[PDB]
RNA sequence: AUAAGUGGUUGUUUAUAAAAAAAUUUACUUAA
RNA sequence: UAUACCGCCAUCUUCAGCAAACCCUGAUGAAGGCUACAAAGUAAGCGCAAGUACCCACGUAAAGACGUUAGGUCAAGGUGUAGCCC
């Protein structure tokens, strides 16, 4: 998945920009696993990141 | 015998069978095919199996400003020359069987979806560098011919686009399909459409079209939403430069007809302003994420007009009954609304 | 800055008159009138987008309203002195064998160009391969008669219009002229009429074409000082 | 470039619309005489009809 | 239908020359003969012998210039001389071209036992007459 | 306006590719 | 193994057609493209033709495309694949 493949990418709280990455411009929605396809793993962390 | 000895051209020739029966119609299903290899590739002249060396031919003719006389490398020495050719040759052959990532369409075998750059330069300098081509379609259509038999042409569709209004699409008919890109790839050009877009990433009102027995259903949407629509119609887009739709095709599903009746659709596409002039009165946009802020998207730069439109209290206007079947949470259809990659 | 002066000059300044030839005084109504330019065909030829330039039907014989005629035939007139005079390649398509002598000389009286023989397909829209790649198509083209030799739309009028070339034509009762960019509702049958026409194409032409010339001898002029 | 569609609008509105655009870099030499001094009515292609039913030809006879 | 030294028409995109674009029956009528002796006239001796030492020639030469050669051969006899008009491309550097000379007219001078000579004719690419 | 019956079986479109080899001393004899 | 082929041919052919590249038509379907007082076709090439051989402008040769018949020929020679090597 695209965090999987590139290991210097690290979901943090603080990684303001690559969490801007996976949230609506429009609608401030974290986008779907299956949208992005960022496997469960990661989503999972990306939400407790978003939050 | 010497005399019996054929040249590679003959010799590839006759081995490859490119020409012969089993080609026509068919008749030669083998699809193992050979290639010829130039056996001269990395032929040196007079370089050979004994290893002497030639001044003037197979090594330098001078050697610090005398002339080299014949000379042979040692046998250690040849062994050398022999293996280096084998790992060259070796290494030449691993080229060519490493397997090129063809970028993929629709589907793993399906050239829709693929893209054929941009149209070829037109012959006083007209370029074509700012549109894509993406394919819609390859078929191979046959007719009957009295001599022959079944003859194959192939139909390829194409659709061109530089992404900000103008697009265009064209059929192609060659014997060969890299013959027929081309032709409908060019053709495209000069048949191109300008599709207004409302606010550059949809649409300006909704559409429901029929062409033919193609239906169309067109939606305008919000931003985010994206493509929600025939994976022809998200091609389509992207070279339009609509990026949030959604669609839906009922009836006949021909390409043809779903293309020709996607560009007429949106070539109708009456404008705010096209609107404004029209009735002669402001166009005030109404969204929820802004209250009653009474926004004007545009006005008749012309007269302006007084008179109320009359307010009819029951719109006499023919509903669609899936629209509204989805509205009061009727349709349920376990396919609708499914999670699926960003389009 | 040679640009801003030269487009200011030439190309802007007559665009910014509503009459910079003075086409309106080389016809009239009374001139329209006698040279029988009101005289259409019969009613059972009539094509129904030439109704709105009707006037009515006199016995069975449509009669064209010269009033609109006039504001057309200005409208004609006043593009093509305008492109005369921006050295645009001004074509007369014709097909009516009895006029083709005129019309062929009208073209090199005022030195642009005719077409009044069979039309070979593709000369339009297969130029730079019937020509040569650096071919200049004409930027305005002159119909004096609309209709080929079985009555239907000449070819040339459709290809124009896929060319993005603008058009003026003569439509009488029996022509289509919803491809035609400058449609001129007038007979195109009798002598009278397309000498008329001739006539006029030929000094709107050869006036834009000298005013053109009358205008850069100012900019000599006004260039010295 | 251009666009062949003869039946799609007109000939004003295609390049009008294909500048906006930026195929068309340059304006065709008859654009900006026609811009000044359009016609009365926009050259778009329609299909002739025929008259089913009550509908009658408006043209009048002359007497 | 006949195939002898006939090369066919395929997509306008062939190039041949001179030489290939004609089929035997223009042997006499519009291109000359690659050999000439005196072998094959009314009345005269070896036909044979020459015919061998023309065919060894051509593909001696073949293999001797690798790639060099532009067109066929023109082997011409004049009483005890044997002279080899080749054309050849300017690919191979010219000390590699005098090498070959010096070579193959020694080396068959030495075979034929008879004075040989070889002249090149060089051209940049290979002349095409028609492009079938 | 005569009459003319039959022919085992079987069969077709899965995807692009390329080379170069090459160049230092441009005129003697001579001597210790 | 001619049903993997080159090479050389039979056959229609005692034929006149095969056509790349474009443009147009059909609502941008498979396809189609003709009128000379002409209405959408322009076409380079290849055949035919022309030229040449024989005693002529005649005749006879020769020529005769693309394809059709997996037509003939692995036994002219060469050769892919498979097999034999006391
Ligand atoms: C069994 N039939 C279907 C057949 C098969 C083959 N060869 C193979 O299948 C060989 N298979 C291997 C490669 C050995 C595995 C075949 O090779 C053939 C044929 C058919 C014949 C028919 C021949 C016939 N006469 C001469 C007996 C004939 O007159 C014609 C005709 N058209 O008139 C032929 O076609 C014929 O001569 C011919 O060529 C055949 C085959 O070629
Ligand atoms: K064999
Ligand atoms: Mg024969
Ligand atoms: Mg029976
Ligand atoms: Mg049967
Ligand atoms: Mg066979
Ligand atoms: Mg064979
Ligand atoms: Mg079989
Ligand atoms: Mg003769
Ligand atoms: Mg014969
Ligand atoms: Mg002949
Ligand atoms: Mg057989």
């Amino acid at each position: 998945c695209p965090i999987c493949r590139d290991h210097k990418l690290h979901v943090d709280f603080r990684n303001v920009k690559l969490l801007e990455q996976f949230v609506c411009a429009h609608t401030g929605i974290i986008f779907y696993a299956p949208y992005t396809g960022v496997c469960v793993k990661q989503h999972k962390r990306l939400t407790q990141a978003i939050q | 015998s010497f005399f019996t000895k054929l040249t590679a051209d003959e010799l590839w020739k006759g081995a490859l069978a490119e020409t012969g029966a089993g080609a026509k119609k068919g008749r030669g299903k083998r699809t193992k095919k050979k290639k010829r290899k130039d056996l001269n590739r990395g032929q040196i002249i007079g370089e050979g199996r004994y290893g002497f060396l030639w001044p003037g031919l197979n090594v330098p003719l001078m050697k610090n400003g005398a002339v080299q006389t014949i000379a042979q490398r040692s046998k250690e020495e040849q062994e050398k020359v022999e293996a280096d050719m084998i790992q060259q040759r070796e290494e030449w052959d691993r080229k060519k069987k490493m397997k090129v990532k063809r970028e993929r369409g629709w589907s793993g075998n399906s050239w829709g979806g693929i893209s054929l750059g941009p149209p070829d330069p037109g012959p006083c300098g007209e370029t074509y560098e700012d549109f894509d081509t993406r394919i819609l379609e390859v078929r191979n259509v046959f007719t009957m011919t009295a001599k022959e038999g079944r003859k194959k042409s192939i139909r390829v569709l194409v659709a061109v686009g530089n992404g900000k209004g103008a697009a265009g699409f064209s059929i192609g008919k060659a014997t060969d399909r890299m013959d027929a890109f081309r032709k409908a790839k060019n053709r495209a050009v000069h048949h191109l459409h300008y599709i207004e877009r409302y606010e550059d990433h949809t649409i300006f009102h909704d559409i429901s079209l029929r062409f033919k027995r193609t239906h169309i259903k067109m939606k305008k949407q919000p931003k985010g939403y994206g493509l929600r629509c025939h994976r022809a119609i998200i091609t389509i887009c992207r070279l339009i430069g609509i990026k949030d739709m959604y669609a839906k095709v009922s009836g006949s599903i021909n390409m043809l007809s779903l293309t020709q009746g996607l560009f007429r659709g949106l070539s109708r596409q009456e404008t705010h302003q096209q609107l404004a002039d029209k009735k002669g009165l402001h166009v005030v946009e109404i969204r929820e994420e802004c209250g009653p802020l009474p926004i004007v998207v545009a006005s008749p730069r012309g007269p302006l007009r007084k008179d109320p439109e009359p307010e009819d209290e029951v719109p006499d206007v023919k509903l669609d009954w899936e629209d509204v079947k989805t509205a009061q949470g009727m349709k349920r259809s376990v396919w609708s609304n499914l999670k699926r990659a960003a389009t | 800055e040679d640009s801003t002066d030269f487009n200011d000059k030439i190309l802007n300044e007559p665009l910014k008159h509503s009459d910079f030839f003075n086409v309106k005084e080389l016809f009239s109504v009374r001139s329209l009138f006698d040279a029988r330019v009101h005289l259409g065909h019969k009613a059972g030829c009539r094509h129904r987008f030439m109704e709105p330039y009707i006037f009515g039907s006199r016995l069975d014989h449509d009669i064209i309203d010269l009033e609109q005629t006039a504001t057309h035939l200005q409208l004609a007139l006043n593009f093509t002195a305008h492109m005369a005079y921006r050295k645009g390649i001004i074509l007369f398509i014709s097909r009516n064998r009895q006029f083709s002598y005129l019309i062929e000389n009208m073209a090199r009286d005022c030195g642009e160009y005719a077409h009044t023989r069979y039309f070979r397909g593709g000369m339009l829209t297969n130029a730079r391969l019937l020509f040569g790649p650096t071919v200049r198509l004409p930027d305005l083209i002159i119909f004096l008669h609309t209709l080929n030799n079985i009555f239907e739309p000449h070819v040339a009028v459709r290809d124009a219009a896929k060319m993005n070339i603008p058009t003026v034509g003569i439509v009488d009762t029996n022509c289509n002229p919803c491809l035609i960019t400058y449609p001129v509702p007038g007979n195109d049958d009798s002598p009278l009429a397309v000498h008329l026409y001739c006539r006029l194409f030929q000094t709107a032409i050869t006036r834009a074409k000298e005013k053109r010339q009358q205008v850069e001898a100012l900019y000599r002029l006004q260039g010295q000082k | 470039a251009g666009s062949r569609l003869e039946t799609v609008g007109s000939i004003f509105s295609r390049t009008r619309d294909l500048v906006r655009a930026g195929v068309l870099k340059e304006k065709p030499l008859w654009f900006d005489v026609y811009d000044a001094f359009p016609p009365l009515r926009e050259p778009v292609f329609q299909r002739p009809r025929v008259r089913y039913g009550k509908a009658k030809a408006p043209i009048q006879d002359i007497w | 239908k006949n195939r002898a030294a006939r090369v066919r028409v395929s997509k306008g995109d062939k190039p041949v020359t001179y030489e290939e674009a004609h089929a035997p029956h223009y042997i006499a009528h519009r291109k000359g003969w690659l050999s000439l002796h005196t072998g094959n006239l009314d009345g005269e001796d070896h036909a044979a012998e020459r015919t061998v030492e023309d065919v060894f020639l051509r593909k001696f030469m073949w293999g001797t210039f690798p790639g060099c050669l532009a067109d066929q051969l023109v082997l011409k006899r004049r009483g005890n001389q044997l002279e080899i008009c080749a054309v050849v491309l300017r690919q191979l550097s010219p000390h590699k071209y005098y090498f070959l000379v010096g070579y193959s007219e020694t080396l068959l001078s030495y075979f034929y036992k008879c004075p040989v000579r070889l002249h090149l004719q060089t051209v940049p690419s290979k002349v095409v007459y028609k492009y079938l």
